[PDB]
């Protein structure tokens, strides 16, 4: 049928508008924004904490920082660098060269389907070991918190801060899985999926949301500081939207031709 | 007393997609309401239904370069008989790639309805002419011929007043579903050919600009359904 | 019912290829309450800020390639005074208040006619930083002139040149690949939009209300919607034809809110 | 609804189980409209 | 009234500049009984042949005279594909029975505009071998 | 009620031997509803291709041993003219959709009388590829003709020579052993069947419905159902008696809808 | 609170014939519905009253090929007091063990009911003669003589104008339910002997062919009944 | 699947299909991917911390963790686009050098067992995992024959 | 009924335990008749 592109709008047609035929019947509704992101997937990969963290300081950090990178891990679909929420999402081609490897992550599924600038759920969190047999506990602190970086002296062990506090703790069986569901905490109405704002009226960066975010989380070996060895072990962080809402319908990600 | 239960054998299993709440940690936390703000996505068919660029290359032979992909189709005035433009009905084809029906449907398994294509004319107001759009079923053989789109499902578009035209895609499978990508290329996935041929040539005034353009989109129709998520493809973020 | 004069206070601008205006993503934009996170009276409309304002764009070309695209942000146009745009009594509240609430009604104008050939995309997008260079500061409108349109490339489609924190020299460089503000140029119709087609009109007709990550938002520093002018189809057109049309755009604020009432802003 | 089939029995409150907001004081809609 | 989209089977044919449907030379060629001098059951129609097929002609210049003219003979086009007029289903019908009865819609298109002088006469005339 | 004559359109085939007509397995293959799964306007039935269309089998003879059969596949018959089966306005309708739905009337003649003895499975068996040699080609008429009968063995009773593809110099060959495509040949009176016994009847009547995996299925390449005529009894008579009796067979499409019009089909 | 609760020793045990559902992981699928497709198949005795060819060695003693089974039994000119055919009633025997009764039943450990055994006379028209069909109970020898065979339960099938014979083999069970198996042979499993003798010889005008052949047919009858599936035999896939 | 054709004795099946897993190794930690029919495997890692990690450790489709010795066990729905399965054949799949009797999507899908740690913990021991399929809600359709019983 | 026992309750709603058909818009029955 004849029509104005140049209008905005245009009528979804069938195949009775110009030729002879009727209706498909439909038969499913796996498009819901309420079914379709309530799935779980792979968020992160974190090292396992045996003693207190130093929390990574701000951008740009400077020679000679001592500090434990990659033991958390923002909940955010949105791109982070260095557990700090990040606008480019960055990634390392070659091994050789000097200097630590910053730990990225994306949420690859969300921003397939993602399609719109505003977002709004509860998350539930799965925590999963990647080592067999592993006794670890998840910690985690909301948005606009932060790591108790300390510890305390029981029977000349030290016992970090972090084994405690108000916030939710949850220590794993051996072997065992840790799962629970985290409400939206920010103080923003919506997880902003892009953004053209800024955050501070000086030197901020513009793109970058400041609490973007469901907390950050860490996993820990409930140990005092005393029993460590060298063996570095991994944790894999899985995450899934509950009652997901959307507003304002925009882009999907290019897809290269090569 | 205890009561007596029989645990099953999957029990402790993490199932992703299991279809059931797990427990609260953090409760009794009101976020702020959501009153103010409009534009809420129930579906996402809804922005299926709106129709985007898709995507050719622009010219044969020489290109300064391949990534020179374009929205539109230029007319030129010489004429074979042989279509401007064809495209596989195959939602995995490059074609639709870009679109928002392409991006959306490549994340499920399978598609039902029809798909929605709208050509808009670009051209001067003082050209004149006629196209012909052509669906073609699945064959042994792409038609090619005007004659043999002429046998298919066609209709004819003509130069005025009004810019553009919405060509419904007619839903003819053997099954109820389609599979949107064509692995096996079988008569599931790949549901024949659109085609565009030009009727007349166009007309033009003298001082008239040569080759206008046809600017095509990609839309979905109000039948229109996806089923079966499926896992993404990370190939855009290398 | 292509002639359409659109009255708002003491401005009046008319059209005689009116399409309609997009109503997106409501019935009516100025339908709105009172933003429920402050409490102190807002400043609400009056109407010498119940009105048009008009700017410039740069002239498109037959040299201007496919997507190739110009950027106006909304309010940061009036901050910038971007394309000649000043705001006057609005600008001059904007200034004088912390948070700002509003929608907007656009129109922009393009001077075809028969013998021309041509497509412009005319949108209002959320959300970009389309208006900042990679390094991280806002386009100058010397820099603005000097493009004179900016030309799609592997960057702005991946979102690679988009505004970030460098790591430091303790954290190796990392390749950036891929950001979320990107453009996919076959995309942008998803967004309010119209286009101006020189075959069918001279002007297009855009209405948006209010959206954002909070029911109010800072006014210095808000991008929450964007007028992007994108080129569909290149200029063609016979010697002896009207070389280098001009671009110009309208715009109203509809149901402004004014938070935060204080001096006059200055940068640190 | 959402992905969710345990209907039946929910065991804890809902303003435990999800958030609710605070008080200040199937068929489409198009986005989009043409006057 | 001048833009109209006109629907038949699995086909839609549409013009921006329509001057009418010309009716002659009842109220509705459509409208129509089975033919009574054959007893047999006749094969109707169906969805398949419920659609328009579409042709070239030659093109037109200066140098065609006045009332210079081409032929197009129904249903004899679709028997010798003239212009690649096939036929499909409804050829594959006509070659397969002995007798036929039908009425015909037809639109010619030619693509004029501004700056060009010139008419053509459009005409279903009754009975010829001009062809 | 032996005498029965029974009318299609312009064809009407008669016997005076009728033992009834086997309705399975529906109490009426013709009662039906437009196919679901698309959405255009089905081409149905009309009074030229509601007709029947008759067809030559080869002699059945002393030398043919137990279990030896023909094969007819429908509408396979029609696309390859096998035995003369000539469709007309069917195979011309068959040949333009992408998509045929339909079942059979079918009916299968042979001339035997008094002084002979011997007997004729006739029975319609879903789903068979037995009209294809095991490289995976379909059988030409020259093939059939030289066969003159499929002679049972190893192969057909498992399956063993079932169409495959072959798994390439990259693995090691498997030794193939078994396939669900296998006749069980003292099983075949399960499908809708009658036998043509020499002693009491010279024409068998089968009544199927359409089946499929889908409510539709391709023109083209569709099996669904096939004539299969076996021998259960070998023929035996004296010298004198009539020798070499042939094998006739009329069939009925019955309640056709077509999908998917386009040209006429070209094989790649 | 925690509900008290005492799992079972059993607990985390798979059990393949559980009774019961297990967790789904991949629901709100809807698929295709069926309401075009005849021929819906209840229940597998359906299938078992369908009457299949039985099997027997064509003829002694020299064959060209010991392969050579056959669904029917050649009539001989000859006389002599032994039936032409018999069989034991024993759902195991080579006789049934291509026939829908003996695969569906084989496949279950129990069986309850009649067995119909069902002869077709494909002979000539002009071909007249009488059979004698008896059912003996089981016995420490297995009757062959004529008069034995008239003790039993036994009908006299005529030829003429019907050219068929359905034979009801009577249930005469000391259980209630018999096993299909034969393992050790016994009065369990082992229901005696269906015979064929001939009454008369077979009368012929000249110039028919000699030896006509009767057909023969298994089936269940409508009381049968099977029980308890057991496993399968793999033996057809080597 | 011999017990299935022991008693198919039809040609057309659908039903839902339970899946049970159970470990041939003692003690192993595994997990169980499942994609549907028409689906395809996502092929490649991803790096965290210099570990490669696959992509099919998530994905919008079923995971299923297993305890240390544990099992798995769910239900399928009838996935195909197809109304049923064929138990036999005879059409084909494409209209061009396609096999006749080979349906395209007569499955209920494609699982596979993976162990949950990364590319970088790998010894030489390989291990196996068996696989059990119950059907749920079964129907027939269209009477046919079962396999032949050889005399030898 | 099928091979199950359990029949008191259903966690999970049919939709999701299992498939359902979409709409478009004992004593045995025998396979076969005569005429």
């Amino acid at each position: 049928s004849t029509d104005n592109a140049e209008t905005g709008v245009i009528e979804a047609g069938n195949t009775d508008t110009d030729f002879s035929g009727e209706l498909a019947a439909p038969g499913s509704n796996h498009t819901n924004v309420k079914f379709l992101f309530d799935r779980s997937r792979l968020l992160n990969v974190i090292k396992v904490l045996e003693k207190d963290a130093v929390f990574p300081r701000p951008f740009p950090t400077q020679e000679g920082a001592q500090q434990d990178d990659g033991y958390f891990c923002l909940l955010t679909p949105r791109p982070t660098v260095a557990s700090r929420p990040a606008t480019r999402f960055g990634l390392y081609a070659n091994p050789s060269g000097s200097g630590v490897l910053a730990n990225t992550s994306l949420d690859f599924n969300f921003y397939s389907l993602a399609c719109f600038t505003y977002f709004r759920s509860d998350l539930e969190v799965t925590v999963v070991s990647l080592e067999p047999d592993l006794e670890f506990a998840v910690g985690w602190f909301p948005s606009g918190s932060e790591y108790q970086a300390s510890s305390f002296v029981y029977d000349q062990l030290h016992v970090p801060f972090h084994f405690t506090g108000r916030t939710p703790r949850a220590f794993a069986s051996k072997g065992g899985k840790v799962s629970f569901v985290l409400p939206w905490n920010s103080v923003s109405s919506v997880l902003p999926v892009r953004w053209g704002g800024a955050s501070k009226l000086s030197s901020a960066t513009r793109g970058l949301p400041a609490h973007a975010d469901w907390g950050t989380i860490y996993a820990f070996v409930p140990r005092p500081n005393e029993k460590k060895s060298t063996a570095v072990k991994h944790v894999a962080v899985y995450i899934r939207y509950k009652n997901a809402r959307a507003w304002c319908p925009s882009m999907l990600p290019f897809r290269s031709y090569k | 007393g205890p009561i007596p239960t029989a645990p099953r054998e999957n029990s402790l299993m993490f199932l992703s997609t299991l279809p059931d709440d797990t427990v609260p940690a953090y409760g009794n936390v009101r976020t702020p309401p959501v009153n103010y703000l409009p534009g809420e996505i129930t579906d996402l068919l809804q922005l299926a239904r709106i129709p985007t660029l898709m995507a050719f290359e622009r010219v044969p032979e020489p290109v300064p370069a391949s990534d020179t992909y374009v929205p539109y189709v230029a007319v030129p005035t010489q004429f074979d008989d042989r279509p401007l433009i064809s495209f596989p009905i195959t939602l995995s084809d490059p074609v639709y790639q870009n679109t928002l029906v392409g991006a959306i449907s490549s994340n499920f398994a399978n598609y039902r309805g029809c798909i929605q294509i709208t050509l808009t004319f670009c051209g001067p107001m003082m050209a004149r002419g006629k196209f012909l759009l052509s669906y073609s079923p699945p064959n042994g053989t792409q038609p090619q011929t005007l004659s043999e789109a002429m046998q298919c499902t066609y209709s004819i578009w003509d130069i005025g007043l009004n810019s553009s035209w919405t060509f419904v895609v007619p839903y003819i499978s053997p099954s109820d579903y389609r599979e949107t990508r064509a692995i096996t290329n079988s008569v599931y996935s790949a549901d024949g050919w659109f085609s565009l041929h030009k009727l007349t040539k166009i007309t033009l005034p003298p001082d008239c600009p040569q080759s206008p353009c046809i600017l095509f989109f990609a839309s979905a129709g109000e039948d229109y359904t996806l089923r079966l998520p499926v896992d993404c493809n990370p190939s855009y973020v290398f | 019912d292509r002639v359409t004069t659109q009255t708002a206070g003491n401005t009046a601008i008319n059209t005689q290829s009116s399409l309609g205006v997009l109503c997106a993503y409501v019935e009516d934009p100025t339908k709105s309450d009172p933003p429920s996170s402050s409490t102190d009276q807002p400043t609400t409309t009056f109407t010498a800020i119940d009105r048009w304002y008009t700017g410039r764009l740069n002239s498109w070309t037959k040299a201007v390639k496919t997507f190739s695209f110009q950027a106006v942000p909304l309010p940061g146009a009036f901050l910038s005074r971007q394309g000649g745009l000043n705001g006057g009594a609005f600008t001059a509240t904007l200034h004088r208040h912390f948070l700002m609430k509003c929608g907007w009604q656009v129109q922009v104008q393009c001077n075809l006619t028969q013998f021309h050939q041509g497509a412009l995309l005319v949108a209002m997008v959320p959300e970009t930083t389309l208006d900042v260079k990679p390094d991280g500061k806002a386009k100058s409108l010397q820099e603005l002139n000097e493009e004179q349109w900016v030309e799609m490339s592997d960057d702005y489609r991946t979102g690679k040149n988009m505004p970030f924190q460098s790591l430091g020299t303790y954290y190796r460089p990392p390749n950036w690949t891929w950001g979320p503000n990107f453009i996919n140029p076959y995309q942008v119709t998803v967004f309010p939009h119209q286009i101006l087609n020189a075959r069918t009109s001279t002007s297009v007709d855009v209405n948006v209300p209010y959206i954002g990550e909070t029911p109010t938002q800072s006014s210095e520093t808000q991008n929450s919607w964007t007028l992007l002018v994108m080129v569909l189809v290149p200029l063609d057109y016979k010697e002896g034809a009207t070389t280098d049309p001009e671009i110009t755009f309208s715009v109203r604020p509809t149901s402004p809110y004014f938070n935060g009432l204080r001096n006059r802003y200055t940068a640190g | 609804r959402g992905n969710n089939g345990n209907m039946t029995f929910n065991y804890y409150a809902n303003t435990y189980q999800n958030s609710v907001d605070f008080s200040t004081s199937g068929i489409l809609n198009p986005l989009g409209y043409l006057k």
